[PDB]
RNA sequence: GACAUGAGUAACAAAAAAGAGUUUAAGGUACCUAAAAGGUAUCUUAGAGUCUCGCCUAAAGCUUAUGGCUACGUCAAGUAACGGCCUCUAAGUUUAUAAUCUGAAGAUUAUGACGAUGAGAAAACUUUGGUACCAACAUUUAAAAGUGAAAAUUGUGCAGGAAGGAUAAACCGUACCUAGAAUCUGAAACAA
RNA sequence: UCUUACUAUAGUCAGGACUAUAAAGGUCCGAACGGGUUAUCGUUGCAAAGAUAUCCGAAGAACUAUGGUAAGCGAGUGAA
RNA sequence: AUGUAUUAAGGAGAGUAUAACUUAAUUUAUGUUUAUGAUAGAGGUUAUCAACA
């Protein structure tokens, strides 16, 4: 070989037991006779809520101009834990 | 190519990948008729249920855009790739 | 609420993946749906992703990885590398699905197909002329396509030779003050 | 180069010239020509006089 | 922990030092490709003058 | 030495017109055979049940067809039924993920296994005369002679549409010595009842017209157990 | 003169001899990596 | 070669008696009057007549 | 207008260059 | 989106339950990232030992 | 580094071999026709096919490996009709552990781990030591007959012929090329 | 990854003949395969070791495949 | 090349708005000064027409 040998070896180039995965993840365990048992505690599911009646869309009309919050006089305006706890009392006291 | 077409269910789940049921892609002039992205200030007033449902509206919108891009190239429909990039 | 299959326990609330629905092959039945999925996607995911998000039941899944040509980092210069491969998945839908047929070339005016075709030909002729130079050859003058400038000088030649027009010295070759 | 073209009317990010005002050409063959700015390309700092 | 902050500061510096080496190289490739595309307009002006 | 026929109008023995070239229909080109004029031909020298059902498998991507008497195909079928149609066009084996049942023919006679072995014989001889002696597709239809040897071999592999038109012909009495006739010779003859099971409802429309002795049913026995659902046009 | 010594060469013997694991796990192999890493090489092994 | 061939001697070999000879055995075609070669058929009439006998006959 | 900066733009800008050429032909008559 | 929907305020702070399911935090940031600055008291306690 | 000379010379000769029609796309000419167009004929570039003839043929054919600067729509729970991954281990390897030796580096023995070129349940449905052994050689055996394997049976010779474990379907491979006609190694489109 | 020796696991040797054997032979004729005896060609070659014919071995000290071990103060391997 | 000042672990792979760099690949806020600066408009993609901390 001259130059292809100097590239990164892939699974599409050799077949003598060279297994390289694609980081899909472990969905189970290997058996002793060459099979696979799927452990459904490692399998992943996607939680998609009901979208019937939902009015929000991924775009906002350009007539409404973009504005950023001010939080005047506070360094940690949006991350202030005091304005989140004090705001919690008035709005939601129970939970 | 001359067989009677099968009746595909109107409310098929795979119809959500298409913009128009006749041409998978949307016309470039009607593909740019969209607003702007949500600002962080506007999203701070939304609950988890609103932000969890809105995320999936964006996911399905990107899956719909990627479907129109792949069709336009293969079917040689025309221009429109520059407008889908801004919408995406 | 009862899925046809067995659902996993790891919940993914905000998946960032992009699933592309590609047109099937000519001879494929109408119960096969091909998708482009991330390289980390597995058959169990698509089956769960197509039912909770799109409400599509599938009886089986097939997957295959498509490699990408090795390339140089910057065009014809740079180190030699290989892009990330592409994963395609084919679902055996429980309900058939048929795609629409592409519009006729003359009915693609909404996409500006007229102007796009002109530009495509120009690029098609640029890569064809560059391929003639990569073989160590050039297009002889006799084969060059006559442009609009050469079609206009052949009509003038027939007008002067015939006698319709009379030749006169140029007046815009240069703007001299002498005018002689 | 973008700063040099705008030197007489501020800086590229603080531009004191806007489309709609009449300007006078001071270079080229069409010197002392007067027209109205139609467009204003802020990338190359070029102006169009129709 | 004071020892956990040094870990983050070092990581931030390493990735910031790598983006500058790549950015610097990219700026020269584009500048070289832009100057070569502009040189096509200079050659035309020089040819028309001669 | 071989002799290829020409795409010229000819008469058919079937009750229907198989192709536009067919001049006449239901024409007796030979006296009724031994078993043709028999109300109940039986499985004389074959296993019990053989000939009552006939399966047809097809490649879902390339269209290659295989006929088998048993519910499953083996490597013998691929070698003895697939002619060479070019390089990289004849599979070295049968891939479970590509081959599916196309249809299944069931005769009314629950023990007339000899009637099925005849239908299976005409289907295999028609398929051979479709890959060979395809004079009706050279300059018309698919125009195989106007294609390259590569593309021509890919169109010859697609025998699924032809196979469906072969079923409507054989089941309508096409062929000489077809045992799906029944001559009384008291001399009135008729066609035997048959049933066709389809995995795809749209796959039965390749035949321009079907006979009056065939009934169409969706789904093949044993398919549902494999979690393979049939395709229905009506839905 | 030279000989065709790479005829019949396999890519499994290239990873066992000049691979990356053959160098990080050996005292003399850490030198090669450090030497090649100091020079600026991209292909440290194989 | 012992010495490099000079310009004089290499020009002697290349052009002395090796000039391209001008073809003078030309004559017009009787069917169309085009310049054909002596004793040869007109290529413009050959193809046309060869294609004219293929359509009608 | 380059050969490679003609398809990377939107149809709005591509059609704005045709109006330029259209109004450029009405002045030549 | 309509102006009435973008202006509607639906977020109510909570104190005894997280704003969203605790599992969502792993998708927002990488738990094992070397850039993580918000650790748990148990982790720091083990680091100090 | 550029450019000369030899020189417009040698070479494009594996003792297979070609001949005559047809046709598609784009473009170049001449005429027809001057309403642009189109038509007829021809040439160029990139192809495709038909009839006849010949060459290879236990190949220069088909199916596949090693391999690949050829190209990315190549699709499998398993068997019929599949490999890897996975389990077990050989020759060996070990910056693993313990003990020991040792100018340092290290080395040694044991154990562990790893390591195929070998062994791995079932399916046209499925999940003790000749009471032996499966090296070589010969013999016999799926009953209409013959032939070729597989596995087993019996016997022969000395050169005396492994180890270990058992016993509802993820992930990876799947395209093309096999060297006489465009792809592997020989610096290459090489008579190897 | 060449090559030499060893090593582990595997594979191959049409057909015929003689010999005490059905199978006991560094036996015989001769393909595959493995060698490279003589000759011509080639020598900026098709080839930095090739082509043609001829010749030798071809059940053995045989040949081949995938791995492994031993090489550079001392010399690894060596039917030398 | 030398000098001065500060600092004390370095690289690669793949991907991404091709000045913007890590799947959030152009995040979100504070303070001051803004032509007497610093060294009474238009413009949220026809964008980033603002620098320092
Ligand atoms: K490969
Ligand atoms: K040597
Ligand atoms: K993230
Ligand atoms: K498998
Ligand atoms: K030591
Ligand atoms: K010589
Ligand atoms: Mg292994
Ligand atoms: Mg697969
Ligand atoms: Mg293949
Ligand atoms: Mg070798
Ligand atoms: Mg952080
Ligand atoms: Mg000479
Ligand atoms: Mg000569
Ligand atoms: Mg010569
Ligand atoms: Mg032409
Ligand atoms: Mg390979
Ligand atoms: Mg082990
Ligand atoms: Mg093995
Ligand atoms: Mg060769
Ligand atoms: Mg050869
Ligand atoms: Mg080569
Ligand atoms: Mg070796
Ligand atoms: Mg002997
Ligand atoms: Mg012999
Ligand atoms: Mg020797
Ligand atoms: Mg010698
Ligand atoms: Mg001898
Ligand atoms: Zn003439």
């Amino acid at each position: 070989g001259l130059k292809y040998r100097k590239l990164r070896l892939t699974t599409k180039d050799v077949n003598k037991g060279f297994y390289k995965g694609n980081r899909t993840g472990s969905m189970g365990t290997h058996t002793s006779y060459g099979t696979y048992k799927i452990d459904y505690t490692k399998v992943r599911t996607y939680v998609c809520p009901d979208l019937t009646g939902f009015k929000l869309t991924p775009f906002v009309s350009k007539t409404i101009r973009p504005v950023h919050d001010q939080f005047p006089g506070d360094k940690l305006g949006p991350k202030n834990p005091a304005t989140y706890l004090a705001r919690w009392k008035s709005e939601n006291g129970l939970d | 190519e001359e067989l009677p077409p099968i009746q595909v269910d109107e409310n098929h789940g795979l119809w959500d990948f298409f913009y128009d049921r006749e041409t998978v892609a949307m016309a470039p002039l009607e593909h740019t008729k969209h607003g702007r992205a949500w600002t962080v200030s506007e999203l701070r007033k939304k609950s988890w249920d609103d932000l969890h449902r809105l995320w999936w509206v964006c996911v399905k919108e990107r899956n719909r855009i990627a479907t129109a891009n792949w069709e336009r190239t293969k079917s040689e429909l025309g221009f429109g790739l520059a407008e889908a990039n801004e919408r995406d | 609420r009862n899925a046809p299959f067995r659902v996993g326990k790891k919940q993914i609330f905000l998946p960032n993946h992009v699933i592309t629905f590609v047109r099937p092959l000519p001879k494929q039945p109408p119960n096969l749906a091909t998708f482009i999925v991330p390289l980390e996607f597995n058959k169990l995911d698509l089956r769960d992703y197509l039912y909770h998000v799109y409400n599509v039941e599938v009886t089986g899944v097939r997957s295959f990885v498509n490699q990408r040509m090795h390339e140089q980092r910057h065009g014809d210069v740079g180190n030699w590398r290989r892009p990330k491969s592409q994963k395609m998945m084919i679902a055996e839908l429980a309900k058939p699905f048929v795609w629409p047929k592409p519009p006729a070339e003359d009915a693609r005016e909404a996409f500006d197909y007229a102007m796009w075709k002109k530009q495509k030909t120009a690029q098609e002729q640029d890569t064809k002329f560059q391929g003639i130079r990569a073989q160590g050859e050039v297009v002889p003058p006799s084969q060059f396509e006559v442009t609009k400038d050469r079609k206009a000088i052949k009509a003038r030649q027939s007008k002067f030779l015939s006698g319709e027009e009379t030749w006169a010295p140029g007046k815009v070759n240069a703007f001299l003050n002498s005018k002689i | 180069e973008r700063k040099a073209r705008v030197a007489w009317c501020g800086s590229p990010k603080f531009l004191c010239i806007a489309p709609g005002d009449r300007v006078v050409v001071i270079e080229g063959h069409h010197k002392d020509l007067i027209g109205t700015i139609e467009k204003l390309n802020t990338r190359n700092m070029t102006v169009e006089i129709q | 922990m004071d020892k956990l902050l040094r870990r983050v500061r070092m990581a931030e510096g390493m990735v910031a030092r790598r983006a500058q080496r790549k950015n610097a190289l990219l700026k020269r490739i584009t500048e070289r490709k832009q100057n070569k595309k502009n040189g096509e307009a200079f050659t035309e002006a020089i040819q028309q003058r001669k | 030495s071989t002799h290829p026929t020409t795409a010229i109008p000819k008469p058919t023995t079937a009750v229907l017109k198989t192709s536009p070239l067919a001049e006449e229909t239901a024409v007796e080109l030979k006296s009724p055979s031994r078993l043709q004029l028999k109300s109940e031909p039986g499985n004389k020298g074959n296993p019990k049940g053989h000939g009552d059902r006939i399966w047809a498998f097809h490649h879902i991507e390339q269209g290659q067809v295989i006929y088998s008497t048993k519910p499953v195909i083996s490597h013998q079928h691929l070698i003895r039924q697939q002619p060479f149609t070019g390089k990289n066009l004849v599979p070295r084996k049968i891939r479970k993920d590509y081959w599916r049942p196309l249809a299944m023919i069931e005769l009314a006679g629950k023990d007339q296994g000899a009637v099925g072995r005849s239908v299976y014989q005409k289907l295999r001889e028609f398929k051979k005369r479709h890959e060979l002696d395809w004079a009706n597709e050279a300059e018309e239809g698919r125009k195989l002679m106007h294609k390259s040897k590569r593309e021509r071999g890919q169109e010859l592999n697609d025998q699924k549409p032809n196979s469906v038109a072969d079923m409507a012909a054989v089941l309508a009495g096409a062929g000489k010595g077809n045992l799906m006739w029944q001559v009384s010779r008291l001399v009135k003859r008729q066609l035997r009842r048959a049933t066709v099971y389809w995995t795809n409802e749209q796959d039965k429309f390749h035949a321009r017209e079907w006979s009056d002795n065939v009934s169409h049913e969706v789904g093949i026995p044993g398919e549902a157990e494999k979690k393979r659902m049939p395709i229905r046009m009506s839905s | 003169g030279p000989r065709p010594t790479m005829s019949g060469a396999t890519r499994l013997v290239q990873k066992r001899r000049h691979g990356f694991l053959s160098r990080v796990k050996t005292k003399n192999g850490q030198k090669t990596l450090k030497r090649r890493l100091a020079k600026g090489r991209l292909r440290l092994s194989a | 070669p012992k010495k490099k061939t000079s310009h004089m001697k290499k020009r002697h070999r290349q052009m002395a008696g090796k000039a391209l000879k001008d073809v003078t055995h030309l004559n017009r075609c009787p069917a169309c009057g085009n310049l054909k070669r002596m004793h040869h058929l007109c290529s413009t009439c050959l193809g046309k007549l060869k294609g004219f006998m293929d359509r009608n006959g | 207008w380059s050969l490679f900066g003609w398809g990377k733009q939107k149809v709005e800008e591509r059609n704005k260059v045709k109006e330029e050429l259209k109004q450029s032909e009405l002045a030549r008559t | 989106t309509l102006r009435i929907d973008v202006d509607e305020k639906t977020f109510v702070p909570t104190l005894f339950r997280p704003p969203a399911p605790q599992q969502v935090l792993d998708e927002l940031r990488n738990k094992y990232s070397i850039f993580r600055t918000r650790h748990t008291p148990e982790y720091i306690a083990k680091k100090e030992q």
